[PDB]
């Protein structure tokens, strides 16, 4: 049915979205630490 | 098994279930 | 009706995903603050 079919897609994509968002957020987060380290190195 | 098709039709008409 | 409840459950899963993403962003900020702290400590030692 529509109820059975619809719920599966978002639930399946939720884990992938969480993983991708976590990886991306870490990606720009490490940028701040790298910039601080570069300023300290300069 | 006989009423599976009717149940599918009823689920389609009426409507994590 | 039933599709509404199914979409509500799917949106609850998506909201759990979004909350995990936000918590991971906060954790990444804390981890890179710790990285800045250890970098500052090692740079001061150097």
């Amino acid at each position: 049915l529509a109820a059975e079919q619809e719920a599966q897609h978002i639930v399946a994509a939720a884990r992938n979205a969480k993983m991708a968002r976590l990886r991306q957020a870490k990606e720009e987060a490490e940028r701040e630490i790298a910039e601080h380290r570069a300023q300290v190195e300069r | 098994g006989e009423f599976f098709s009717s149940a599918l039709t009823s689920a389609a008409a009426q409507q994590k279930l | 009706m039933v599709r509404f409840i199914r979409q509500e459950a799917e949106e609850k899963a998506n909201e759990i995903s979004v909350s995990a993403e936000e918590e991971f962003n906060i954790e990444k900020l804390q981890l890179v603050e710790a990285e800045k702290k250890k970098i500052r400590q090692e740079y001061e030692r150097k």
